[PDB]
C-alpha cells in the first residue's frame, strides 16, 4: 500500500491516499468528506495559479504582484454563481459535469503545486518582492550553494 | 566581548554613563577612605571595596551588557544570541535544579506512601532514601520524560478526588 | 450476604462524599435491608477527622 | 426562626442532640439505620443556629443541617 | 450620468443576484434556522404580541416568493456595493 | 554473574547480563522496563559511535598540524573556521537534510527494524538484530568469527570515547587550546599542566 513512509479512519477508497494524517483532522468521517472535496478545490486553483504565476512572473520579466495592481463585481458574480451551483448538487456526483489512476496522478500533481504556490506566497513575503519566484528560481540555478534559503537573512535569523 | 546596540540600548563598555556610574562610586568610597588613616584597616577594608567595585563594573563591561540613559545594565530576554547569558542560560540552569528539587520531592513521596505508616515517615526523614532519591534525581528530565510517556507522570481523572458540582 | 465482601476496596460514588473517587476498605456490609450498609474505612480523615462512614450498594464500586 | 434538617445518612449517634444548647433536637425510632433511630427537630423555632450539630455529626457527608433563615429573639440569643 | 448607471445598475444587479443566485440557500437557511424560539416556543407562542409576524412578507405574485422584504434587503446590499464603488472611486480619482 | 562494576555487592534485577556491555552499572535506577532499557541500548550504541567520530575527528586536525603535515585548526573554532564549501548554516541545513532521511529510517528500525533501498531495489539489508544492521552497513562483512565479543569490545570503546570527549570540551571550556595540545602540555610538566591550572577562560 502506498504511504507517506513504510510502516506505519483513512482506507483505500479515498484517491492518492498514502497514509499522510498526523493530526487525525480526517478522523471524522462527515469532515472527512469535506477534507477530500477541500482538497480538490484547493489543488484545482493551485493548478491553475502555479499556470498563471508562472506567466504572469515572467510577462513582461516583473513579479507576480508587480502586475496585479468596482472592479471585483464581473468576477465576483461569475464566482459566486458557478460556486452556488457546486454547493447545491450532491455528494460524489457534484465534481464532474460532463480513469481512477488519472485522479491518483491528478490529485498528486495538484499537491505538489499547491506546495509549490505556498512556497511562491513565503518567498515573495520573505523577499523584499524584488524578485519573482520564476526569478528566484533562476538565481538558485545560478549559484544554488550561495543563494540557497540560509543566504537570505529574512527567513532565518542570526543573519 | 562587543555587543550590537539593540532596543535602543547602547553596550556598557562604551557607555559615558557607565562610566559615570563607576566613576561616582569610586569617589564616593574615596571620600569615606579619607577620614581613615592609611595604615588602620577601615582604609584596607575601603581600598578593597574600591578595588571590588572596579572590577566588577570592568566585569560588566566586558560581559556584553547594554546600558540605558540611566546608566545601569538592562538585561535582553528575548532570546537574542548575543545576550543569551542574561537569562536563556541561567533560566536552563534553575529549570534543571528546580526540576530536580520537584523530582527529588515526587520520588520521595511516593516511595513513602508505600510504608507502613507514610505520614510519620513525612515529618520524620528517612535521610539515607532520601539522599539515594535526591542523587537519583539528577537525571530528573529524562526520568520525568519517561514518565510523560509511559503515562504514570499524571493520574487519570477518575482516581483523582473532584467536587460534587 | 449483599455488597462487596469485607477488606476489599471500593471506589466511592458519592458526589458529596469527601472521599469521592477514592478508595477505602469495606469494613462490613449490614443485611438487615438497611438503607446505607456499608461501611467503608478510610487511610485519610476529612475535615471533620473521621475515616469511614456508610454508603448505599450503588454509591460504591468495586 | 432559622431550619434544621435532618437527612437518612443520619446512624443514630444521638451527637447531635447532647451538642444542640437549645434542645431543639430529639431522637425518634427509625428502621433505616442499624441502631434504630433518627434525629428530628421539633423545637425549630428555637434553633439558634449555633451548628454544634453540624459540627457533632460524623457522617459524610452531615445528615443534619442547619440553614440560617428568619432571624427572631429566640434565634439570635437575645436575653433582651 | 457615470453615478446613476453605476449605482442604478449595481442595486438591480444585487436585485438579481439575491431573486435567483442565493435565493435558494437563503430559503434554505430560512427553513433549516426556525423562528426565534424562547424557552422552546417562539416568542409569539411565548405571549409577546408584538413578536406577531407580519403578513405583508408572503403577499408575493414571484415564482420564487422575492417578497417586498427580500427586495428591500437586496436593495440595500446593491445600495451598500454602489456607494462603496463609488466612494473607493472617488477616493482613487483625487486622493 | 557477568563481570560486574562493583564486585563486592550484586548486580541490579533488570540488568540481565546477556547485554553486550553489561557490567551491572546503574546505581541510578533509570533501567526500570525493558522497553526504556532498549530505547537506552541503542542510545548508547549511537553515543558511543559518534563520540568515538569525534573524539577522532578533533584529534586529527590537532594531529596534523602539531606534526605540522597539515595546518588545519582546532576542533572548537573548526566551526567558527572559513573557508568551507558554503556559508556555516547553508552546509547546516544540508546536512540535517541528508540526516533527517537517515535518522528517521534508523528511528523507524529502532520502533520496527523489519519495517526499513527504494533507490536501487535490488539493494535490501540482510535482517539483524536492531542496532547491529550489518550487509551494506559493513562492507568488509567478516562477522563469521566471534560476535558478542566485538559487540562489547565496540561498546566499552564507544563508552571510553564518549567520556574523553566529554573531557575534552571540558578541557577546552577551561584552558581554550586543542586537546592534543593539552594532553602533550601535561606530559611536558606532569605535575604543573594538569586540572589545578584550569581557569575556564571562556564556554
Ligand atoms: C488545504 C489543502 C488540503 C486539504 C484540505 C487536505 C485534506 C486532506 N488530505 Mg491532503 N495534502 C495537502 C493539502 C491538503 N490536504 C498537501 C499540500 C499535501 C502535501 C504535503 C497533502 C498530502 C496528503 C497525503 C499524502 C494524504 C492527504 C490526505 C488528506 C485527507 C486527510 C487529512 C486531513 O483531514 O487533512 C485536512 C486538512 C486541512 C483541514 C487543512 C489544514 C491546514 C493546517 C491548518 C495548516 C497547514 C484530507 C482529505 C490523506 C488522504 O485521505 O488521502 C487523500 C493522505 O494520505 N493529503
Ligand atoms: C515546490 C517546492 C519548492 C521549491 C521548488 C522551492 C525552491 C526554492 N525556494 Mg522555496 N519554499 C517552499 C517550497 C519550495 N521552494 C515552501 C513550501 C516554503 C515555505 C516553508 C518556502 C519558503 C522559501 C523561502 C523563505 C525561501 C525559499 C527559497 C527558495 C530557493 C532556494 C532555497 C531553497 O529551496 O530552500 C528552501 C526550501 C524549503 C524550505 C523546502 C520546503 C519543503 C518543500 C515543499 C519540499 C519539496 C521540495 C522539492 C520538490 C524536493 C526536491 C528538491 C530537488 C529538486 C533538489 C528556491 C528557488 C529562498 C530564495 O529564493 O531566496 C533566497 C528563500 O529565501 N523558499
Ligand atoms: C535567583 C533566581 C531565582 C529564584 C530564587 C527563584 C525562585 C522561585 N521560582 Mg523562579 N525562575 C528564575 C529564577 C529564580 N526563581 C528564572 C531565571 C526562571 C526562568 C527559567 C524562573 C522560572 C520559574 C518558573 C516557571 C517557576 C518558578 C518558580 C519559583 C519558585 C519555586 C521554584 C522551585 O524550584 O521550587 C521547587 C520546584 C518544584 C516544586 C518543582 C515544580 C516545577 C518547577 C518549578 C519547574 C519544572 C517544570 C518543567 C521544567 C516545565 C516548566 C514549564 C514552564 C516553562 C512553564 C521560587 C519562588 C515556580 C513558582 O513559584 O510558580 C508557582 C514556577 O512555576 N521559577
Ligand atoms: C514534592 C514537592 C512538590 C512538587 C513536585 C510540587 C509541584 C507543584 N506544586 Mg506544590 N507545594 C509543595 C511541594 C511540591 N509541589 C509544598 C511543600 C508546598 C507548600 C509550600 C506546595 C504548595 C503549593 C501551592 C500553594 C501551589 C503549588 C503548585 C504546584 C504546581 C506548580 C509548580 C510548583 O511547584 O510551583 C509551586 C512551588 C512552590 C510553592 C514552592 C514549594 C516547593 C518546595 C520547595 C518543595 C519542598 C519539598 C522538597 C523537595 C523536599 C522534600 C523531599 C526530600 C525529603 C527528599 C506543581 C504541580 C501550584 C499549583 O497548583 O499549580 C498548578 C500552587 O498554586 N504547590
Ligand atoms: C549517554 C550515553 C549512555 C547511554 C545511553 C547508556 C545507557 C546504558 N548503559 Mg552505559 N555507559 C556510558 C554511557 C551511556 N550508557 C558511559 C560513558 C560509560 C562509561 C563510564 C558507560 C558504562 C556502562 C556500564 C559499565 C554499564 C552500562 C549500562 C547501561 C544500561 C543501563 C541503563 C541506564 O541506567 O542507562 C541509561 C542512561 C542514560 C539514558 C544517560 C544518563 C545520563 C546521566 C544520568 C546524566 C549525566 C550525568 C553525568 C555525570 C554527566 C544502558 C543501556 C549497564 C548495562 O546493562 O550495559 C548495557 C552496564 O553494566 N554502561
Ligand atoms: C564526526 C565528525 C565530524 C562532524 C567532522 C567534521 C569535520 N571534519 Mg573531521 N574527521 C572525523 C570525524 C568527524 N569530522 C574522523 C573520524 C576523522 C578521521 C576526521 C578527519 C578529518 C580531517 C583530516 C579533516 C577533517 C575536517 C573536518 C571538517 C570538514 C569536513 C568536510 O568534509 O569538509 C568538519 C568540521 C577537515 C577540516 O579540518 O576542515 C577545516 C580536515 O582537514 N576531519
Ligand atoms: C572500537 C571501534 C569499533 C569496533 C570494535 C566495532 C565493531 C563492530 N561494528 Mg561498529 N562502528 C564504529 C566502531 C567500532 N565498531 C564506529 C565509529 C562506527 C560509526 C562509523 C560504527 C558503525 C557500525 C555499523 C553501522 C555497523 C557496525 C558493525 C560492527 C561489527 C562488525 C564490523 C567491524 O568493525 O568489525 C571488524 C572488527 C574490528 C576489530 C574493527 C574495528 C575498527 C577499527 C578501525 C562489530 C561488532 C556492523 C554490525 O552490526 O556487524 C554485525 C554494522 O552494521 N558498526
Ligand atoms: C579518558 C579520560 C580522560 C583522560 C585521559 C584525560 C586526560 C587529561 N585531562 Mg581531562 N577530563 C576528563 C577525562 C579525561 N581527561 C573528564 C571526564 C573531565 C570532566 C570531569 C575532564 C576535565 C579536565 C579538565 C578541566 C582539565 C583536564 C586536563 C587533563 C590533562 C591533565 C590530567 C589531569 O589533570 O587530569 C584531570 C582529570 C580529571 C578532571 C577527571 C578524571 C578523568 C577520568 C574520569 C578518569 C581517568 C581515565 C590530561 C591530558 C587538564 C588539562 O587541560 O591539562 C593540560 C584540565 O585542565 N581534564
Ligand atoms: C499548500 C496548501 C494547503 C496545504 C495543507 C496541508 C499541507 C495540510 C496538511 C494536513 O492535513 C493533512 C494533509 C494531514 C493532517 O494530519 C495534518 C496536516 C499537515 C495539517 C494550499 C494551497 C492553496 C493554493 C491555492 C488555492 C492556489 C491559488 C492560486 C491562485 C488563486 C492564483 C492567484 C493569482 O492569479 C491571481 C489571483 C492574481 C495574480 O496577480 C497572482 C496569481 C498568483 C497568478
Ligand atoms: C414590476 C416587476 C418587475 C420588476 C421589478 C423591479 C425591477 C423591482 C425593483 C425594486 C427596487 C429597485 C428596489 C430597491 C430597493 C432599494 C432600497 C431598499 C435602498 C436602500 C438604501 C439603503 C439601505 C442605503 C444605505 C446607505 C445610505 C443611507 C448612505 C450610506 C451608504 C449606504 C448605501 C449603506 C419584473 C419585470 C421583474 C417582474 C414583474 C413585476
Ligand atoms: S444527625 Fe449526625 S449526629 Fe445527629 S444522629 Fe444522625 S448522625 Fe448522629
Ligand atoms: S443549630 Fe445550635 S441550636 Fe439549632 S440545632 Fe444545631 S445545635 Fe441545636
Amino acid at each position: 500500500r502506498p504511504m507517506w513512509f513504510p510502516g506505519a479512519h483513512l482506507r483505500g477508497d479515498l484517491p492518492c491516499d498514502y497514509g499522510f494524517d498526523p493530526l487525525n483532522l480526517g478522523e471524522k468521517p462527515d469532515n472527512l468528506a469535506r477534507y477530500r472535496e477541500a482538497e480538490l478545490m484547493h489543488a484545482r486553483w493551485a493548478m491553475m495559479g502555479v499556470a498563471g504565476a508562472v506567466g504572469v512572473e515572467i510577462a513582461g520579466q516583473g513579479d507576480w504582484a508587480s502586475a496585479q495592481p468596482a472592479v471585483i463585481g464581473v468576477n465576483g458574480v461569475l464566482v459566486a454563481f458557478a460556486e452556488s451551483q457546486r454547493q447545491a448538487a450532491t455528494g460524489e456526483a457534484r465534481l464532474y459535469p460532463g480513469f481512477e489512476t488519472l485522479k491518483r496522478k491528478e490529485l498528486a500533481n495538484g499537491r505538489v503545486a499547491m506546495m509549490a504556490f505556498f512556497g511562491i506566497m513565503a518567498q515573495h513575503q520573505a523577499d523584499p518582492s524584488g524578485p519573482g519566484p520564476v526569478k528566484q528560481l533562476a538565481n538558485h540555478l545560478a549559484d544554488p550553494w550561495h543563494v540557497n534559503v540560509c543566504t537570505n537573512p529574512s527567513a532565518i535569523p542570526w543573519l | 566581548r562587543d555587543v550590537q546596540p539593540y532596543a535602543g540600548l547602547t553596550p556598557c563598555k562604551t557607555s559615558k554613563a557607565f562610566a559615570k556610574r563607576e566613576k561616582t562610586e569610586l569617589k564616593a568610597l574615596e571620600k569615606r577612605l579619607k577620614k581613615y588613616d592609611p595604615e588602620s584597616a577601615p582604609a584596607l577594608a575601603l581600598q578593597a571595596t574600591m578595588e571590588k567595585t572596579k572590577t566588577r563594573f570592568a566585569n560588566y563591561g566586558e560581559s556584553g551588557l547594554l546600558c540605558g540613559k540611566d546608566g545601569l545594565p538592562h538585561l535582553i530576554v528575548d532570546g537574542n544570541l548575543e545576550h543569551l547569558g542574561e537569562f536563556a542560560i541561567p533560566g536552563l540552569g534553575f529549570l534543571y535544579v528546580a526540576g530536580w528539587i520537584g523530582y527529588a520531592g515526587r520520588s520521595y513521596i511516593q516511595e513513602n506512601k508505600t510504608a507502613s505508616k507514610p505520614t510519620e515517615g513525612e515529618i520524620i526523614i528517612d535521610v539515607p532514601k532520601a539522599l539515594g532519591l535526591m542523587f537519583q534525581a539528577g537525571a530528573w528530565p529524562l526520568l520525568a520524560g519517561l514518565e510523560l510517556k509511559n503515562g504514570t507522570l499524571t493520574a487519570p481523572e477518575s482516581e483523582i478526588t473532584v467536587s460534587p458540582r | 450476604q449483599v455488597g462487596p465482601p469485607r477488606g476489599t476496596m471500593v471506589k466511592i460514588l458519592r458526589p458529596e462524599s469527601y472521599w469521592f473517587n477514592d478508595y477505602g476498605k469495606v469494613i462490613s456490609v449490614d443485611q438487615t435491608g438497611v438503607r446505607y450498609p456499608v461501611v467503608v474505612r478510610f487511610e485519610k480523615v476529612n475535615y471533620a477527622g473521621v475515616s469511614t462512614n456508610n454508603y448505599a450498594l450503588d454509591e460504591v464500586e468495586y | 426562626s432559622h431550619a434544621v434538617k435532618i437527612y437518612d445518612t443520619c446512624i443514630g449517634c444521638t451527637q447531635c442532640v447532647r451538642a444542640c444548647p437549645t434542645d431543639v433536637l430529639e431522637m425518634v425510632p427509625w428502621d433505616g439505620c442499624k441502631a434504630g433511630q433518627i434525629a428530628s427537630a421539633p423545637r425549630t423555632e428555637d434553633c439558634v443556629g449555633c451548628k454544634r450539630c453540624e459540627a457533632a455529626c460524623p457522617t459524610d457527608f452531615l445528615s443534619v443541617r442547619v440553614y440560617l433563615g428568619s432571624e427572631t429573639t429566640r434565634s439570635m440569643g437575645l436575653a433582651y | 450620468d457615470d453615478v446613476n448607471v453605476v449605482m442604478s445598475a449595481s442595486n438591480a444587479l444585487a436585485l438579481y443576484l439575491g431573486r435567483f443566485v442565493f435565493l435558494p440557500y437563503q430559503r434554505a437557511q430560512v427553513e433549516r434556522v426556525g423562528m426565534p424560539t424562547q424557552n422552546g416556543q417562539t416568542h409569539f407562542a411565548a405571549g409577546d404580541t408584538r413578536a406577531e409576524e407580519a403578513s405583508f412578507i408572503t403577499s408575493t405574485n414571484d415564482p420564487a416568493g422575492f417578497n417586498l422584504v427580500d427586495v428591500f434587503a437586496w436593495g440595500s446590499i446593491g445600495h451598500a456595493i454602489g456607494f462603496l464603488a463609488l466612494a473607493s472611486q472617488s477616493a482613487q480619482q483625487m486622493l | 554473574t557477568q563481570p560486574m562494576w562493583f564486585p563486592g555487592m550484586d548486580a541490579p534485577q533488570h540488568l540481565k547480563g546477556e547485554l553486550p556491555g553489561d557490567y551491572g552499572f546503574d546505581p541510578l535506577n533509570l533501567g526500570k522496563e525493558p522497553k526504556d532499557l532498549e530505547w537506552y541500548v541503542q542510545a548508547e550504541l549511537q553515543h558511543g559511535r559518534w563520540a568515538m567520530l569525534g573524539v577522532a575527528g578533533a584529534a586529527a586536525p590537532e594531529i596534523l598540524t602539531k606534526m605540522g603535515i597539515s595546518d588545519l585548526p582546532n576542533w572548537h573554532d573548526a566551526p567558527n573556521y572559513q573557508g568551507y564549501f558554503t556559508d556555516a548554516t547553508t552546509l547546516f541545513w544540508v546536512q540535517m537534510l541528508m540526516m533527517n532521511w537517515a535518522e528517521v529510517r534508523r528511528w523507524q528500525d529502532m520502533r520496527k527494524p523489519g519495517s526499513v533501498d527504494p533507490a536501487f531495489s535490488g539493494n535490501k539489508l540482510p535482517s539483524g538484530i536492531v542496532g547491529y544492521p550489518g550487509g551494506i552497513f559493513d562492507p568488509l562483512g567478516y562477522a563469521k568469527g566471534d560476535l558478542n565479543k566485538l559487540k562489547a569490545k565496540e561498546i566499552a570503546n564507544g563508552r571510553l570515547a564518549m567520556v574523553a570527549f566529554a573531557g575534552i570540551m571540558v578541557q577546552y571550556d577551561h584552558t581554550g587550546v586543542g586537546p592534543v595540545a593539552n594532553l602533550v602540555a601535561h606530559m611536558s610538566d606532569p605535575a604543573h599542566n594538569n586540572v589545578f591550572q584550569a581557569k575556564f577562560i571562556g564556554f
